[PDB]
């Protein structure tokens, strides 16, 4: 009951796979080996890892992830890796020739050798599944693979699953940072998968992680390791209430509909709080209040978009550990009471609060540290339109005379395929301010 | 501490707490029933013929687990059939009261079995129908040691393989009799009659179900430790037709007072 | 009142000794004959399903019969393999092949000889025979051509005595036999003219009920012969112990056979309880009622709301007063009149037994002669009309020198037979 | 009056047939007594 | 000579797993007679007394004054319907032969 | 069943962790009480010599 | 006589499993159902929330209902859940999804069949059920979706028999879920047309007394149900136990029920004091009447001062004297005039019950049909106003199944009762 199926797209998705999966381990005391000890103390076995893992008459747990990836470079090395024992010798799915950071190849020359591939293997991990509550997929839209196979992959899942909820750990481009020159085309390309086959969208822009790390971590140079290690945090806090009983238990479907208050609007960012190293750690008190107003505040998000440029419509609060629905209460009540950041008028109440009693585990060697409590965000607000406005200023400004368009006119892509997806971004647009402008 | 807040309220809310509370009396009561099982209890020797001898204490021990039959008092079931005491397999050092259990003799014969001679009037003999008792010390009231058939309702505490046995206190019945025989199937047709050695590897068999007793060696953690499974069928290597081969060494036994299985 | 069974093919032959499983359990009989009961009462009338021997062993009153060698080659390691005689094992050197033709004309005919010998020993060697037990599956070819065979021969040599059958009638749902609904026709009509009446079982009802009512994964086979098999021992409860209200077999049929050709019963039994449910239920005469008369209970795949009750009957077990076992069926019957059939008034017959099972404070075995056990019959014969109009799967039946129009007579029984039991369930005053 | 208990007292461990009782014993341990010594399979009192 | 998998995503002994996964935190509730009680909680008293009972009684045996009926710590003496139940349902625990008395019943 | 196992799991997680808050509230008062006395102890001890 | 109970949702379950505690408490049954009582006083009646099964075990007769298999789980999280039977445990797959629509037409009703099953079979196996109860919360969706879906059938297959549910409408203050004005619409006409009487609980009092009335530092939800349980165990302590002046569900129906539309109760619980200064309360029946009608010991998150008393009721429990529990109301009736309506004379509805909760000197139940409903209802309609102007979250429901403008319809419903509270509230004779 309550199994998730993991998919990880492109090498941004395996490497952050490859940290939930850990992660994930971690908590549910499974060695590298894939066996789980007997919890000698209590006597009988848990049921939480059945979301994530599946037992064998061997005892032994497979994950139920699918790491799927063009290039066989990554999964290669992850087949060599500690967790070769721990990772189906199948579902771990390797192309041979990489996508070139082109949507067009990696949706119409290489996507389709491997797509049905890939279907075949998410129908043998979903019939294993016999309460399957949805699919979370991890990836980059900024690179080829990521975008071009996750996106006729999202199809696929789309026509064949009908409504199973999705939910899409996108890496946007940010602001000034990006390790491409056609990431704003492959994004752009993108949207449209992204906002017709995914049920929730969440924000996984790099320099918010990057100066998040650095300034509340203390520490220099952090890498992909550690902000992978923080989005396999937010996405364990996310998922961890179906896993562990909580005073308020929030499954997909069921912060889903208090998360999107209509169809085209699924994009949301999300934050963590407190994200603290060891040694300031033992000196402050973190309340639930200071937890929250962490989260709420602008600059401690995993998102870089300023929530004070737009108003919030739906906010969800995940908590984690010693945290009392009253104490969140009363947190909600003072930032209510608090005015800087605006809520949607439409939207009087807008908040949603999941609790759960178990703490957030620290992965050892990560930067991390052992908190009593601790709380992750789902905001669906209207300051997203921003990073938008950015990805979309910058596909015209390429766009203005075709830069880096033969790679994909050559791949078997239309000329009108760029326009299409770009009066798709005008009208993803269009909606948000819509739906911010007042009654 | 400090006063802050409503410190007298908080104060007043804790010692009522403790008030009303007088933990430490359960772990003393886990302790207590400890000591009460492992309490040790002598148990005969082998005397004179080394035949296996009735109504004297002794440890009963598979071939298998290496274990010893054992019987946990509590964690006990109230069906309408009676009370269901749950027993397993465990290792144990010494003979104590938990694990020791003692035969005494049953009703019915074979009706084809011979009379059993004068002298021979306290050894059990091969197919003689016994039960198995907890000893004095225990409880005071006798458990016997039987099975019954594997229904929808009825298979081994985890696994389903082998049927269910327990101790229970509905003793002097068809149910809890308990019929002996040799290692070898084939050898059980003429030695029926002779008496039981006791240093030999040996078979126990229920007599209602025609099945024997048998340890899948299958560990679930009781509140003594981690004790093995414990049921009665016939358990072979190949599933042919008729089975009864070279026995398992799930369902050989040992009734020996000095030595232990390897 | 000897009631002397037979068991025919593997399926048979499975439930036949489970069937003896609950019989020794009721009688107190120990697999190698020993009588070990507690009191009187088992050994009153542990004669009507065992004879005594010189040295007192109790050996039952059982044929084992099939063309496949290995079944009872394998029975015999159960553990009532020493109890049943060594010359009652009629086993033949091939199987049927699942084709009543060669399991009812070739390979039947030259062992139904032997057969018909040892029943004859263990009708002849009893004071007053009451019945001819057989069980057997209607979906094969060894139990079903060769026991309608043995089920001929009995009725032509024993016209006067009951004809109990046990058959298990296939469903396509569980289907595992293509040939399934060529061997139910060709057994069905024989059922019908040689047999008093019959007692229909399902595997797909038992793996329902087993589903929703006992709550419980996936055991094998033994489940099921486990339910038919207390429905078995249940049927006889009244023959084989005292009570306030005694009935045989033969006061059965004459209080469930209004037509000749109407005696195809659907069977359901009470309490059955889940695995940690039992004491959780209060075992009442009213809670008995409500789950005979619950469709999720009963062991035939036929919905009685489809049809009504020509007859049923309550073989109830247990100490109980008769008020409030006979006005709750009568009141069932004034709440459900539309279940029944009003030109027979009170449809409902009781009998008490007073010995309930072991472990139960009070049970009962439910039989039903309604009309909606046509259903099966018109998926049988749908599928054997759809199989028969290409002349599929029929060269193995008519290498055996079975004749073409049998199978158009066959067909002709069925529609009959559905024919007397619609107009009998529309039927007006 | 509680027929049941005295059901249990007396009627239980009655006996009715004492040939059967002692033929075909079960779990009884009423009835079983029979003749002393009056059944030898040599026939002679004597030893054999 | 190594890669950054293996330097980060390094092999993981019994204990880190055991350390890594905190206890979680356990929910405090306060008892029902702590939530709701008055007086002396050491000692718990009921007042399972009836007005019909206490204020008509033979009042040649035995007199019960007005505010004594009114105010009184005690439960009533009326329990032969408990006292037969408890009889029906009849330190190592006690494991009275309930089976063969059912099995004597049914035969 | 899957049901009546997870949900004794539940009994038995829950009366552990029961257990492990009562007795660290016992440790926390066992602790401040024996720092109370060994400082009592020691300013006594301090003065007499 | 007996009450049969109904829980739904995480906090209907919850609180309902929370409160079976204190009703085995007050009845001295252990979780394992035996029963350990003193007297005949918690015996007699014990049959009213209890049914004995075959080894004695009293069962509660409560149909849990949801459609979490780990609320199910978590439900029976008590010492006492191993009380309830396991067959009434009925839950779906996948969970409402905090949805209305989905919990009441397309996956919650899938189930509504087997929950109306065991619910007439639980109501059947009594001699004559005196009315249903319900234990649910609006704000989430199968506590409220699906609890009024089975409500609907309870009214339709039992027209003349009481309707008690419990409803948690929880408030702006404490709300932590963006589609509760949604599902508190949709399930408040509902309650309007298939519930004779039904008391509003509100988790922002709950909390204000747990706070400033209890003067608790830490209590969680299950600190928070004490309340509920405590005053829906006073509703019908007089059912359970004698007293000088008896009262059922139909008694206190018929006098705080003015007109058909008015049933919506805003109650209470005394005597409550803190933790730190019991022993100088003096308990006695001014004080316990005192703290009855002040607005914090109330737990609806709407002071009765700016509304006018419909009508009240009093269920006291203990032995205390008749002069002064109704003197005591004369007297507060007397000195707030202002605050009761005039063409109402008296009206509280007083009612003694014999034994009160062990533990407890005595106690009270307050149960009011004050006006100021109205701004609970105004206070959740203004919100599913501003959220369905703009249609947001209503594409969840309308690709659910229901239509755009029932939503329509339920506004209007929210919107004539909240002008019926109003044309009372400053009625004139
Ligand atoms: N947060 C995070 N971002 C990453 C990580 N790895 C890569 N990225 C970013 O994801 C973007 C797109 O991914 P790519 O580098 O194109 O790799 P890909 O997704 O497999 O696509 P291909 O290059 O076609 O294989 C890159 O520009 C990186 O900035 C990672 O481990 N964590
Ligand atoms: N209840 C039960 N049904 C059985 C068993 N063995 C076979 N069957 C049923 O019998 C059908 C096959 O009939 P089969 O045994 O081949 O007939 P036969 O060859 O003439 O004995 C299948 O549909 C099975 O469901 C059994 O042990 N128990
Ligand atoms: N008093 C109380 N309220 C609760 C409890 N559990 C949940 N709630 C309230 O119920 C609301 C959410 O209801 P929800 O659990 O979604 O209802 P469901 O979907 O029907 O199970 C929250 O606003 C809580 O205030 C509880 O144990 N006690
Ligand atoms: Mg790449």
């Amino acid at each position: 009951m309550r199994e998730a199926i993991c998919i990880h797209i492109g090498q941004a998705g395996c490497q952050v796979g490859n940290a939930c999966w850990e992660l994930f381990c971690l908590e549910h005391g499974i060695q590298p080996d894939g066996s789980m000890p007997s919890d000698k103390c209590i006597g009988v076995e848990d049921d939480a890892f059945n979301t994530f893992f599946s037992e064998t008459g061997a005892g032994k747990h497979v994950p139920r992830c699918l790491f799927l990836d063009l290039e066989p470079t990554v999964v290669d090395e992850v087949r060599t890796g500690t967790y070769r024992q721990l990772f189906n010798p199948e579902q771990l799915v390797s192309g041979k020739e990489d996508a070139a950071n082109n949507y067009a190849r990696g949706h119409y020359t290489i996507g389709k050798e491997i797509v049905d591939l890939a279907l075949d293997r998410i129908r043998k991990l979903a019939d294993n599944c016999t309460g399957l509550q949805g699919f979370m997929v991890f990836h980059a839209v900024g690179g080829g693979t990521g975008s071009g196979l996750g996106a006729l992959l999202l199809e696929r899942l789309s026509v064949d699953y009908g409504k199973k909820s999705k939910l899409g750990y996108t890496v946007y481009p940010s602001p000034q940072v990006s390790t491409a020159v056609v990431e704003p085309y492959n994004c752009v390309l993108s949207t449209h998968s992204l906002l017709e086959h995914t049920d929730v969208a969440t924000m996984l822009d790099n320099e918010a992680i990057y100066d998040l790390t650095r300034r509340s971590l203390d520490i220099e140079r952090p890498s992909y390791t550690n902000v992978n290690r923080l989005i396999g945090q937010v996405v364990s806090s996310l998922t961890a209430s179906l896993r562990f009983d909580g005073a308020l238990n929030v499954d997909l479907t069921e912060f889903q509909t208090n998360l999107v208050p209509y169809p085209r609007i699924h994009f949301v960012l999300t934050s963590y709080a407190p994200v603290v190293s060891a040694e300031k750690a033992y000196h402050e008190q973190l309340s639930v209040a200071d937890i929250t107003n962490s989260v709420f505040e602008p600059a401690g998000m995993l998102t870089k978009c300023d929530p004070r440029h737009g108003k919030y419509m739906s906010c969800c609060l995940m908590y984690r550990g010693d945290v009392v629905p009253k104490d969140v209460n009363a947190a909600i009540a003072t930032i209510k009471t608090k005015r800087t950041i605006q809520f949607v008028d439409w939207c009087p109440t807008g908040f949603k609060c999941g609790i759960n009693y178990q703490p957030p585990t620290v992965v050892p060697g990560g930067d991390l540290a052992k908190v009593q409590r601790a709380v992750c965000m789902i905001a669906n607000s209207t300051a997203i339109a921003e990073v938008f406005a950015r990805i979309d200023h910058k596909f015209d400004l390429m766009y203005s005379k075709r830069a880096f368009v033969h790679w994909y006119v050559g791949e078997g892509m239309e000329e009108g395929e760029f326009s299409e997806a770009r009066e798709d971004l005008a009208a993803l647009e269009k909606d948000y301010e819509e739906v911010g402008a007042e009654s | 501490k400090a006063l802050l807040g409503n410190w007298f309220e908080e104060e007043a809310y804790e010692r009522d707490r403790q008030r009303l509370m007088q933990a430490s009396a359960e772990v003393a009561h886990m302790m207590a029933k400890i000591r009460h099982h492992n309490a040790p209890h002598s148990i005969a020797p082998i005397a004179e013929d080394g035949y296996l001898r009735f109504y004297v204490p002794l440890m009963l021990q598979n071939a298998h687990t290496c274990g010893f039959l054992s019987v946990d008092l509590d964690d006990r079931k109230a069906t309408p059939t009676g009370w269901q005491v749950e027993c397993s397999t465990a290792p144990a050092e010494e003979a104590t009261s938990r694990c020791t259990v003692v035969l005494t003799p049953a009703a019915m014969p074979q009706t084809d079995s011979f009379p059993i001679p004068e002298d021979e009037a306290d050894i059990v003999h091969y197919g003689q129908p016994f039960y198995l008792m907890t000893v004095r010390e225990l409880c005071e009231d006798p458990l016997f040691l039987m099975s019954e058939f594997i229904t929808p309702g009825c298979a081994s505490p985890v696994t389903q393989k082998l049927q269910h046995t327990y101790f229970s206190p509905d003793g002097g019945s068809a149910e809890a009799m308990w019929c002996i025989e040799d290692a070898n199937p084939a050898f059980q047709e003429d030695m029926r009659d002779h008496p039981v050695k006791a240093d030999d590897v040996i078979r126990i068999r229920h007599n209602m179900t025609a099945a024997p007793l048998a340890s899948l060696r299958e560990v679930f953690y009781n509140d003594f430790g981690a004790q093995f499974e414990l049921g009665c069928g016939r358990l072979t290597t190949l599933a042919t037709k008729r089975r009864g081969g070279p026995p398992a060494l799930e369902n050989l036994w040992m009734f020996i007072h000095d030595g232990q299985g390897r | 009142r000897e009631i002397v069974s037979c068991q025919a093919g593997q399926c048979g032959n499975q439930i036949g000794s489970k069937f003896w499983e609950v019989i020794s359990d009721e009688h107190g009989v120990d697999p190698t004959g020993t009588y070990q009961g507690d009191s009187d009462l088992q050994l009153e009338r542990i004669n009507v399903y065992f004879d005594e021997s010189s040295g007192g062993r109790y050996v039952p009153r059982a044929v084992l019969m099939d063309l496949e060698p290995g079944t009872m080659d394998s029975v015999r390691a159960g553990p009532y393999g020493q109890l049943f005689r060594p010359d009652n094992f009629i086993f033949g050197q091939s199987g049927a092949g699942n084709n009543w033709a060669k399991g009812h004309y070739t390979e039947g005919a030259e062992l139904i000889d032997s057969v018909l010998d040892v029943c004859r020993k263990e009708a002849e060697s009893c004071d007053c025979l009451q019945g001819f037990q057989l069980s057997h599956s209607l979906g094969g070819g060894t139990g079903s051509g060769m026991g309608t065979l043995l089920i001929s021969k009995l009725r032509e040599e024993y016209p006067d005595r009951i004809m109990m059958t046990f058959s298990v009638i296939p469903s396509p749902r569980v289907s595992d036999t293509v040939v399934e609904p060529y061997n139910t026709t060709l057994s069905v009509h024989q059922l019908v003219e040689n047999s008093d009446e019959s007692m229909c079982i399902d595997n797909e009802a038992l793996y329902d009920i087993c589903f929703r009512t006992l709550k419980l994964t996936t055991p094998t086979f033994g489940d099921l012969n486990h339910l038919v098999a207390a429905v078995m021992s249940g049927v006889t409860c009244c023959l084989r112990f005292p009570g306030q209200l005694n009935s045989d077999l033969r006061k059965l049929a004459v209080n469930l056979v209004p037509f000749p050709r109407l005696h195809f019963f659907m069977m359901g039994f009470a309490p059955l309880t889940s695995r940690g449910s039992q004491q959780y239920r209060g075992l009442s005469v009213a809670e008995l009622t409500q789950q005979m008369f619950d469709a999720k209970n009963m062991m035939q795949a036929a919905d009685p709301r489809h049809g009504r009750y020509l007859t049923a009957s309550a073989l109830f077990r247990g100490r109980m007063s008769t008020k409030e076992v006979d006005e709750q069926m009568l009141n069932v019957q004034n709440k459900n009149s539309s279940y029944f059939i009003e030109w027979i008034p009170n449809n409902i017959k009781s009998s008490i037994c007073d010995i309930p099972p072991k472990g139960l404070k009070m049970s009962v075995t439910f039989i039903g002669n309604n009309t909606c056990i046509q259903e099966m019959f018109r998926r049988v014969g749908e599928q054997f009309t759809g199989m028969f109009r290409r002349k599929a799967f029929l060269h193995w039946y008519t290498g055996e020198g079975m004749d073409e129009m049998e199978f158009t007579e066959a067909e002709s029984n069925m529609n009959d037979l559905v024919s007397e039991y619609q107009q009998y369930q529309d039927a007006t005053v | 009056f509680d027929g049941e208990a005295t059901a249990l007292e007396h009627i239980s461990f009655d006996v009715s047939q004492p040939e059967r009782r002692l033929w075909q014993p079960g779990h009884a341990t009423t009835g079983l007594e029979g003749t002393g010594g009056g059944s030898t399979y040599n026939g002679v009192k004597d030893p054999w | 000579p190594n890669t950054t998998y293996s330097a980060s995503y390094k092999s993981l002994t019994e204990a880190q797993i055991a350390e890594a996964k905190p206890p979680g935190c356990f929910a405090a509730e306060a008892p029902r007679m702590l939530l709701f009680h008055h007086g002396d909680i050491g000692n718990i008293e009921t007042y399972c007394y009836a007005t019909s009972e206490l204020a008509h009684t033979d009042r040649k045996k035995q007199v019960y004054t007005n505010d004594e009926v009114l105010d009184m710590p005690g439960v009533s003496t009326r329990r032969n319907k408990t006292a037969a139940l408890q009889r029906s349902t009849m330190a190592p625990p006690r494991l009275l032969p309930m089976g063969r008395v059912a099995e004597r019943e049914r035969l | 069943s899957s049901s009546e196992a997870r949900a004794e799991r539940l009994r038995r997680v829950n009366r552990y962790k029961a257990i492990q808050a009562e007795l660290a509230r016992q440790k926390e008062e066992s602790d401040f009480a024996a720092m109370r006395a060994a400082k009592v102890k020691a300013a006594a001890t301090d003065e007499a010599l």
